[PDB]
RNA sequence: UUAGGGGCUCGAAGACGAUCAGAUACCGUCGUAGUCUUAACCAUAAACUAUGCCGACUAGAGAUAGGAAAACGUCAUGACUUCUCCUGCACCUUAUGAGAAACCAAAGUCUUUGGGUUCUGGGGGGAGUAUGGUCGCAAGGCUGAAACUUAAAGGAAUU
């Protein structure tokens, strides 16, 4: 039977998308199947950025963020708990948690 | 494309009789239409059509009651023979009592009730009941 | 923990419903008030009833409470139910259309007298 | 046996004896909720005649639990009055009679009436299923067909009783799908029958007359308890 | 349903639905029947009424009061 | 049907409730315990010492041997309280 | 006439929301800037003269119910069950009223009505299990599903609620004849019907 | 695969180094064919929406891509707002429509069975095998049996 409805590929009038490689596994998964956060962070934490803020030369300094596109496998997402797994009812719902 | 104009209004006929509408139109509207709508129309199956003259094939628009459970369409239009009218109908209708063959005849277009007392067949058309 | 069976909570509640009058906040008249008012069997059981009793009234008079009838907010609540000032509408007169609003009365018809803010 | 404390609208009218037929409380389509109702038209020898009820199956049920398996019994019982009366009702439990008590009881409370015709001359009182009719339940198609007088019905030994309870004496049974599961074809036939009164003929264009209800003409017995 | 001469056999004749046409069988219990009183001049009054009926097939729809007003709108006490 | 003939007379005999089990082989060649149960019956502590009253016999059949239990309910309970109306 | 039109202005009863469904489409007209509807309020005070002549020409006054789960009506409703002489239920309804003949709070009526089809469905369900005839107060939001008579106001303000539950009351007094003159508007203000914050 | 170019990285084979009872594998380090391109072949993929192709009618709401019309519309021929039209890929909600169920605006309008037409299937193996034919440079493709064998294979949900 169809675990979804969508197959969780989510392609519709290609034939053929566009592939990436897993940042972690390696392997070749397809770009619209692939499972994907876009990591922006700044560089030292939050707790031992106040050293930078004590120890540096200028009035100010914007510590500039770390910009990375993480991109998954499903079986590396799943055994790292970005996804893990969900119940038949609650499987459909497409909304952002944490906003 | 669009092989039987019949076959699509009584289709279009149907389901929008399930659905229990007032009235419904049909396109593109035929001669052999009004024929067939004028048969139910006698027997009391709906009530008044008009019929728009717009240069084209026409649209048919029907007032209806909730009175027909089902009409349809024999295509292939079989050739019957006064004998097979009656092994027609105790296939094809829901009882004997009740419901309308109605096919084709050289003395024009009627029910399988007028086509017995006439004593002529003909090609059968259709149905309704 | 000390988390009290349902057992425990009816025949608590059900006192303060009725019997609300009489007991106060304090435990040491309300353990022996449980007693003469209802049967209860054991020793322990009285003092752990009464002392949920005396939870429920520090919460009547903290607010009002759920579930209980006593009724008294009733005859208390039904004299807000009854009162009524002059009046929230024919108030005055003209009242406060918009452009929008207002042009519903033109296309409809019914005058009467209006403002366009 | 027994005197059953009436509850609502309708169990209250029928004691009193108010309502007179079940005709009526199925023309204004009401839903009868308790089985004393019909109990009390259908009385031994006043009825004419008193319901018949028949044991159709008993089919025991295992749901597989932990340490051991635990069986219930499920019981069909269909039930009728020779006259266009039916039933059909369904229970399971822990013991064998347990259930079929309730099987009977499911089997008045789901009590439907079925009109019948004639095939095609009409003298005599109404002897078939007055047009083709089909009834359909979990990939079981059957359809039921009138039959000249004297026919009898034709179908399987199960057909022949549920068809006997309504009162049909003629018939031509089909029945694609797996018949095998009587619990399905029972349903099917069943509501076959349920469908007669609902199919539109021409005998019934002519406009309602609209009476008053149960519920309206005996409002002001139902006031007082 | 009759036969013979007269006697009009079966029993009972199920309603059959204003907004449809259609007959209420037994049991469809989400079946309706409407009762509106009528008035007099200056009324007040009631009593006198037209009764309406509508079958469980079109309330589901949520076509019960489309098709409600159309059956009182002939009747004159409305003006859609 | 000999079993709710029982179970129906201290049920009419105002007891509050009851229960008649029936161990040993039965229709059968392996054994199958039938357990018959109307009205509630506590199974716990010192109250159900005083306010059940529980018996057991033997029976000798063709095949073999039954047991029959029975366990009957009786009318100042601890769980229970009954609290007055003022007026 | 021309009065409990005016009124409505008062009311804010003719603003619904933004989306409109397409049975309750009829009823709005001219939408503004902003994307909020206008509702005819010609054809809401038409189907008051309707839903009073269905709920007049019932004999006993307490097989009618009046139903709200939201607390805008719980003073409002409760005062209708005087003056038209009815059953009422606010708060959390409990299913199996209607079904379920052993449960306590076993109501068997002939009509029932209900501020929203929306926050009480369960009501409008179970009307259907035992042949009830619905009333509600639609929004544009709403739905009209197992729903006999419209009465599209809103529904989500709270002086809205009670001036429909007002003019029902005094529409069904007068056809009941307990007002014997149209000269007098009535003895009862329109604030009995409201919410109050403590 | 065949014949010339090009050959960075990756990398069936192969090579050692680990792991293990063994490990011709997973992991690691090198690494030829191949990967890329011109000129021929091959003709199959879970080549999938596992749903043939035209046509009619069934039910709404909000998005979206392309084009078109309207507005004393807002900011500067165009961007955006509001509204309607066809044509796309879809999505959500719901059905007295369907289904074995999962689910489905098609899998609906089918025992109330006929709009037109192409191809395919008839319990599970044996078998996509044998033999013969025909296409191919090969690898293999297309067509395609029997003897004997067996009471169950298989589908969707439940505990």
């Amino acid at each position: 039977p169809t675990k979804r409805r969508n197959g969780g590929r989510a392609k519709h009038g290609r034939g053929h998308s566009a592939v990436v490689r897993c940042s972690n596994c390696g392997r070749s998964c397809p770009k619209d199947k692939a499972i994907k956060r876009f990591n922006v962070r700044n560089i030292v934490d939050a707790s031992s950025q106040r050293d930078l803020r004590e120890a540096s030369v200028y009035n100010t300094y914007t510590l500039p963020k770390l910009y990375i596109k993480q991109c998954y496998c499903v079986s590396c997402a799943i055994h790292s708990r970005v996804v893990r797994v969900r119940s038949v009812e609650q499987r459909k719902v497409r909304e952002n948690p944490q906003r | 494309v669009r092989m039987n104009v019949l076959a699509d209004c009584l289709k279009t006929l149907v389901n929008a009789e399930k659905r229990g509408r007032r009235q419904v139109l049909i396109r593109p509207s035929s001669k052999v239409i009004i024929k067939f709508l004028q048969c139910m129309q006698r027997r009391g199956y709906i009530g008044d059509f008009e019929i728009v003259d717009d240069h084209r094939a026409g649209k048919i628009v029907i007032e209806l009651l909730g009175r027909i459970n089902k009409c349809g369409v024999i295509s292939p239009r079989f050739d019957i023979q006064v004998d097979k009218i009656e092994q027609f109908c105790s296939n094809l209708l829901p009882s004997r009592q009740f419901g309308h063959l109605v096919l084709t005849t050289a003395y024009g277009i009627m029910d399988h009730e007028e086509a017995r007392r006439k004593h002529t067949g003909g090609k059968i058309l259709g149905y309704f009941f | 923990g000390r988390v009290r069976t349902r057992t425990v909570k009816r025949a608590a509640r059900q006192i303060v419903e009725k019997y609300y009058a009489k007991l106060t906040l304090d435990f040491q008249i309300n353990k022996k008030i449980s007693e003469e008012v209802a049967v209860i069997p054991s020793k322990r059981m009285r003092n752990r009833v009464a002392g949920f009793v005396t939870h429920l009234m520090k919460r009547i008079q903290k607010g009002p409470v759920r579930g209980i009838s006593l009724k008294l907010q009733e005859e208390e609540r039904e004299r807000r139910m009854d009162f009524v000032p002059e009046r929230s509408e024919v108030d005055v007169a003209t009242i406060t259309v918009d452009q929008d609003t207002a042009d519903m009365l033109r296309a409809l018809d019914i005058n009467l007298p209006n403002v366009v803010v | 046996l027994k005197d059953w404390v009436p509850i609502t609208k309708l169990g209250r009218l029928v004691r009193d004896g108010k309502i007179s037929s079940i005709e009526e409380i199925y023309l204004f389509s009401l839903p009868i909720k308790e089985y004393q109702i019909i109990d009390h038209f259908f009385q031994p020898g006043n009825c004419a005649a008193p319901l018949k009820d028949d044991v159709m199956k008993i089919m025991p049920v295992q749901k597989q639990t932990r340490a051991g398996q635990r069986t219930r019994f499920k019981a069909f019982v269909a039930v009728g009055d020779s006259n266009g009366h039916c039933g059909l009702g369904v229970k399971c439990a822990k013991e064998v009679a347990t259930a079929i008590r309730g099987a009977i009881i499911a089997a008045k409370l789901s009590l439907v009436p079925v009109r019948r015709g004639y095939w095609g001359n009409k003298i005599g009182e109404p002897h078939t299923v007055p047009m083709k009719v089909s009834g359909r339940c979990g990939s079981v198609r059957v359809r039921l067909i009138p039959a000249p007088r004297g026919t009898h019905i034709v179908g399987a030994p199960t057909t022949k009783k549920i068809l006997g309870f309504a009162g049909i004496k003629d018939c031509f049974s089909n029945s694609k799908g797996s018949t095998k599961t009587r619990g399905n074809f029972m349903k099917a036939l069943f509501d076959a029958l349920s469908q007669t009164y609902g199919y539109l003929t021409p005998e019934l264009w002519t406009p309602t007359v609209y009476t008053k209800s149960p519920y309206q003409e005996w409002s002001d017995y139902l006031a007082r308890t | 349903m009759q036969n013979d001469e007269g006697r009009i056999v079966d029993l009972y004749i199920p309603r059959k639905c204003s907004a449809t046409g259609r007959l209420i069988p037994a049991k469809e219990h989400g079946a309706v029947q409407i009762n509106v009183g009528q008035v007099d001049e200056h009324g007040r009054y009631t009593g006198e009424y037209h009764a309406v009926a509508i079958s469980g097939a079109v309330r589901q729809r949520g076509e019960s009061d489309a098709c409600l007003n159309r059956l009182m709108h002939e009747k004159g006490l409305l003006s859609f | 049907r000999a079993c709710y003939g029982v179970l129906r007379h201290i049920m009419e005999s105002g007891a509050k409730g009851c229960e008649v089990v029936v161990s040993g082989k039965l229709r059968a060649q392996r054994a199958k315990s039938m357990k018959f149960k109307d009205g509630y019956l506590i199974s716990t502590g010192e109250p159900s010492k005083m306010f059940v009253d529980q018996a057991i016999r033997s029976v000798q059949l063709r095949q073999g041997v039954l047991g029959v239990r029975v366990k009957i309910m009786l009318p100042p309970l601890p769980d229970t309280i009954i609290v007055m109306d003022p007026k | 006439q021309e009065d409990s039109i005016a009124k409505m202005l008062i009311c804010k009863a003719h603003i619904g929301t933004k989306n409109v469904e397409h049975k309750m489409r009829p009823y709005v007209f001219k939408s503004t800037s902003e994307g909020i509807h206008l509702i005819n309020l010609a054809k809401t005070w038409e189907k008051i003269l309707m839903a009073a002549r269905v709920i007049v020409a019932i004999e006993n006054p307490a097989d009618v119910l009046v139903i709200s789960a939201r607390p805008y009506g719980s003073r409002a409703v409760l005062k209708f069950s005087q003056y038209v002489g009815a059953q009422a239920i606010a708060g959390r309804w409990t299913p199996g009223m209607l079904t379920n003949q052993i449960t306590q709070k076993f109501m068997e009526p002939r009509l029932l009505i209900v501020t929203d089809p929306r926050t009480d469905a369960q009501a409008v369900r179970e009307s259907a299990y035992a042949n009830v005839p619905v009333i509600a107060l639609c929004d544009t939001d709403s739905p009209l599903e197992h729903v006999d008579i419209c009465i599209p106001c809103n529904n989500k303000g709270k002086e809205s609620i009670a001036l429909m539950y007002w003019l029902l009351a005094r529409e069904v007094l007068y056809l009941r004849g307990e007002l014997p003159s149209r000269s007098v508007p009535w003895d009862v203000m329109v604030d009995m019907f409201l919410w109050r914050d403590p």
